[PDB]
């Protein structure tokens, strides 16, 4: 508690968990074309053919195995959850990024352990043991430092937030190009 | 001719060029209409180039956080050189002097990073700038909202202070109908799939259109190819075929 | 009072960053928590001003059982002197928010709170306060035999804008710290080349800016310019084609663009 | 505190850029997720084929 808060995200996990059905329910009922204008129901089989033809396989080819695409979706999907409710480290990304944090704020906090020079760490040991003649010179060391401090960790965090907010765009063109449609650009999706 | 051009982009999202040809002028209107929105959306909101408008401000605001710097004594005895210089001989004044410095040293430095990091993010607009002009003014993206906002047509740069400026002419279907689909027919146990555009039915014929603008033609064997037989699809539906050759190879 | 089992020699229970956390009272030999008072951020909240002068104020991540018996007492470093709490004093997870009547409505985001909370200026005009809406609810027809097509279309003509580059600043270092001054100047020669990095990394910059210029327009090797007659299918371009009357051949777009930045 | 207004605005600069970071991330989700004009729901039933 040493002024070093967390404020809270603008939408809590129930909106944005809301904003993923949102988007769910417009790509199974309507496909790519609620990226564009008003979602347009389509069956979502013929969804499927559509996206079959967009990939030089006639559709054909779904409607006449439906029942072998559907099961094979349903176990790849199961082989996601498995993978998922096993592996650990599947998630590590993410977790990364809040360790990161979360051991830059550890370590902001410790410095205030650290004397820089002057006779203690503690401000109100020196308040309570100088005259502020010379108190004023291990009082300013102490400054010198928890500022110099400060800076090193709101630079990290820039230039740490401005990787994030390299990830977030490429997040945000996937959900365009990959959600919203279907991408011919290579092992991009 | 630009009227070519713009069938040709028309068939670079699905929609047969003749619907271009048959309604031009239609377009023409619409695409006169939206550039005088434009003209007024910018000329009445202030707010509307608040991208370009923020950056300078940023600047700006660093500029004079860094000249407002030259102001504190950083626990100088002044912060004004020349006074520390006119009051105290050179063995004392040196230490006033080496506060101002060490302090002004790491505001200029500090300046420099933001100004390090703010570039580095200008460059990243700016790289993601040149790749809408190449692929968004230069040609036509495949690429969904990447451009504009449904599906795109053209794109025009304009300048504007410190930035670039895009129209995004972007094609969005507008008024929608239901109709009941089915994914394939049997005609003769065969079983004929669309070759571009799905099947519909207002209730009591079967058409095949075109998927983004609804125009039926009757179903014929130039429309469809067959595949396979009835009994695999899964809601193939009854109908008929016409197909071309018969009433020729009857009269 | 609290559990820290402090045997017998232990007396400064300590905390992470050193501040003692728990103290062995030296008469009565028991153990006290030490807890920083209760403290936060105070955050305005206001419609632009040049609109109206009510505001409301947001206690950040404070339960306001604290903020009255702290005002009211006059416990506050803020020291208003206009200052009035009412009865509409709201509690989110962002904190305790003064002068903003909760409403059950939900509209879009104004000005954003946190925590799904979201204030706006709104009627009696007053500030509200509410649960921001994600959009309009609108199930899809959907059915396994129902297909919606279009019948029609609209040319819309979106706008985006995207900063390139960014005022190519330079510091003169040495000018900047020691003004006109040899004295400093040499007490400055001790730090090395502190002070010509700087100089570097800004060069860098503006090359850098001069080169984003160049990447985003310079795209076209030769310089087209269109005929003279304006005859493409009926197409309007006049508002965005350079116009001949103005002294630097920018079109009426660019000529309001560069009156807005300014 | 006496001591550290000595130092100028070496302290609200911090304050503004982590604001900076804090809102900007906002924008993040923002971006990211709410693509979508109008909130959808799938029907009551199942029949995906
Ligand atoms: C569905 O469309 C078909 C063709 O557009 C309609 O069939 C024609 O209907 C008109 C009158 O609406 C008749 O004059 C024609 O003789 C019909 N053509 C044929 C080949 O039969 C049909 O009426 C439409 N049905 C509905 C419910 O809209
Ligand atoms: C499409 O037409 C075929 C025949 O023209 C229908 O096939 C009949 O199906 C019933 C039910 O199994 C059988 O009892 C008949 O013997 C079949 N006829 C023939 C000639 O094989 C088929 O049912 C029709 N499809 C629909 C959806 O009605
Ligand atoms: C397609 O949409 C356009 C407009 O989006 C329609 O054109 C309008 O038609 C009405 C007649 O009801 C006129 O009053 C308007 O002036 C027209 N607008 C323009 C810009 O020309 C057009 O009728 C629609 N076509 C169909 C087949 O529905
Ligand atoms: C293209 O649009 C411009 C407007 O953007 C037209 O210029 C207008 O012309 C009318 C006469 O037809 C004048 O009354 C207006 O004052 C003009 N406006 C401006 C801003 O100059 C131009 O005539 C149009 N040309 C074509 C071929 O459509
Ligand atoms: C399609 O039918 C559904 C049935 O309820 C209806 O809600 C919807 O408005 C219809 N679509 C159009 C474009 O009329
Ligand atoms: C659609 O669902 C209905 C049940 O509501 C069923 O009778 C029909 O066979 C299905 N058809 C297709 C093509 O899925
Ligand atoms: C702001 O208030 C001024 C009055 O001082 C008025 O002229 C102006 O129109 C107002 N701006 C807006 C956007 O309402
Ligand atoms: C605020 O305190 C009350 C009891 O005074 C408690 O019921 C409530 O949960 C607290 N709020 C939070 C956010 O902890
Ligand atoms: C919202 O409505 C509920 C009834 O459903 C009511 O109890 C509550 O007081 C309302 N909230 C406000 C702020 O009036």
């Amino acid at each position: 508690f040493n002024g070093l808060t967390v404020l809270p995200p603008l939408l809590t996990d129930e909106m944005i968990a809301q904003y993923t059905s949102a988007l769910l329910a417009g790509t199974i009922t309507s496909g790519w074309t609620f990226g564009a204008g008003a979602a347009l129901q389509i069956p979502f089989a013929m969804q499927m053919a559509y996206r079959f033809n967009g990939i030089g396989v006639t559709q054909n080819v779904l409607y006449e195995n439906q029942k072998l695409i559907a099961n094979q979706f349903n176990s790849a999907i199961g082989k996601i959850q498995d993978s998922l409710s096993s592996t650990a480290s599947a998630l590590g990304k993410l977790q990364d990024v809040v360790n990161q944090n979360a051991q830059a704020l550890n370590t902001l906090v410790k410095q205030l352990s650290s004397n820089f020079g002057a006779i203690s760490s503690v401000l109100n040991d020196i308040l309570s043991r100088l005259d502020p003649p010379e108190a004023e010179v291990q009082i300013d060391r102490l400054i010198t430092g928890r500022l110099q401090s400060l800076q090193t960790y709101v630079t990290q965090q820039l230039i740490r937030a401005a990787e994030i907010r390299a990830s977030a765009n490429l997040a945000a063109t996937k959900m365009s190009e990959c959600v919203l449609g279907q991408s011919k650009r290579v092992d991009f999706c | 001719p630009f009227a070519m051009q713009m069938a040709y982009r028309f068939n670079g999202i699905g929609v047969t060029q003749n619907v271009l040809y048959e309604n031009q002028k239609l377009i023409a209107n619409q695409f006169n209409s939206a550039i005088g929105k434009i003209q007024d959306s910018l000329s009445s909101t202030a707010s509307a180039l608040g991208k370009l408008q923020d950056v300078v401000n940023q600047n700006a605001q660093a500029l004079n956080t860094l000249v407002k710097q030259l102001s504190s004594n950083f626990g100088a005895i002044s912060s004004v050189l020349n006074d520390i210089l006119s009051r105290l001989d050179p063995p004392e004044a040196e230490v006033q002097i080496d506060r101002l410095i060490t302090g002004r040293l790491q505001s200029l430095q500090t300046y420099v990073t933001q100004q390090l990091i703010r570039a580095a993010e200008i460059r990243a607009s700016a790289n993601l700038a040149a790749t809408k002009m190449s692929e968004c003014v230069l040609g036509q993206s495949k690429r969904v909202d990447f451009c504009g906002k449904g599906y795109h047509l053209m794109s025009f740069p304009q300048s504007a202070p410190h930035g670039v400026v895009f129209l995004h002419v972007t094609y969005v279907p507008a008024q929608e109908k239901n109709f009941t689909t089915a994914p394939a027919i049997c005609h003769d146990g065969k079983a004929h799939f669309p070759r571009e555009g799905v099947f519909v039915s207002n209730g009591t014929h079967w058409f095949v259109t075109q998927r983004n603008f609804y125009e039926p033609q009757i179903i014929t064997t130039d429309n469809t190819f067959v595949s396979g037989n009835c009994d695999v699809v899964i809601g193939i539906v009854n109908n008929t075929v016409y197909d071309p050759l018969q009433p020729e190879l009857d009269s | 009072e609290s559990n820290k089992k402090f045997l017998p020699f232990q007396q400064f229970g300590r905390d992470i960053a050193d501040t003692t956390d728990a103290v062995r009272d030296p008469q009565t030999l028991e153990i006290l928590d030490i807890t920083p008072c209760s403290f936060g951020g105070v955050s305005v909240i206001t419609p632009g001003t040049n609109t109206s002068n009510q505001v409301a104020v947001l206690y950040q991540d404070v339960n306001c059982t604290e903020v009255p018996v702290a005002i009211h007492a006059d416990q506050l470093t803020p020291t208003w002197r206009v200052y009035s709490t009412g009865s509409n004093v709201f509690q989110t997870r962002a904190g305790c928010l003064i002068g903003a009547e909760h409403v059950n409505n939900s509209y879009e985001c104004d000005i954003p709170i946190g925590a799904g909370i979201c204030a706006s200026y709104q009627t009696s005009q007053s500030i509200i306060a509410y649960t921001m809406s994600l959009g309009a609810e609108n199930s899809v027809a959907y059915s396994n035999n129902s297909i919606a097509i279009p019948t029609n279309f609209t040319i819309s003509v979106t706008t985006e804008i995207l900063p390139v580059s960014m005022t190519k600043t330079s510091v003169d270092c040495t000018m900047y710290i020691c003004g006109d001054s040899t004295e400093c100047s040499n007490l400055l020669l001790q730090y090395g080349s502190f002070c010509t990095q700087l100089n570097r990394a800004l060069t860098g910059i503006a090359v850098e800016q001069d080169k984003n210029t160049q990447e985003v327009f310079a795209q076209v090797k030769q310089i087209y310019k269109t005929p003279p007659i304006k005859d493409f299918g009926g197409f309007n371009f006049s508002q965005i084609l350079p116009d001949p009357s103005k002294p630097s051949k920018r079109s009426f777009i660019e000529d309001l663009l560069f009156n807005k930045v300014t």
